């Protein structure tokens, strides 16, 4: 199915990067997120 | 004692040394731009960092 799961950054767990400038949505070994504010 | 052990420490076992596997500014790596060296760590996962 499909499913939403929260994440929060951290040191080795999960590290929140920008947005890849090379490739253009994201590199390798890396998965998108979202963000509110 | 002084004398067997004020021994420096130089890099060895290539890239899989974890010493500096972290970078860190009192040390440079550095390649030749636009190199075979360049696509090797640019396409690989692990070495990102």
């Amino acid at each position: 199915d499909h499913l939403s799961i929260v994440t929060l950054e951290e040191a080795p767990f999960v590290i929140v990067e920008s947005v890849d400038p090379l490739s253009g949505t994201c590199m390798r070994n890396t998965v998108p997120c979202q963000k509110r504010i | 004692a002084f004398l067997v052990l004020d021994r420096p420490e130089e890099r060895i076992t290539g890239i899989n040394d974890p010493r500096l596997r972290n970078p860190s500014d009192k040390f440079i790596y550095a390649t030749v731009k636009q190199s075979s060296v360049d696509i090797y760590f640019r396409r690989q996962v692990e070495l990102s960092t």
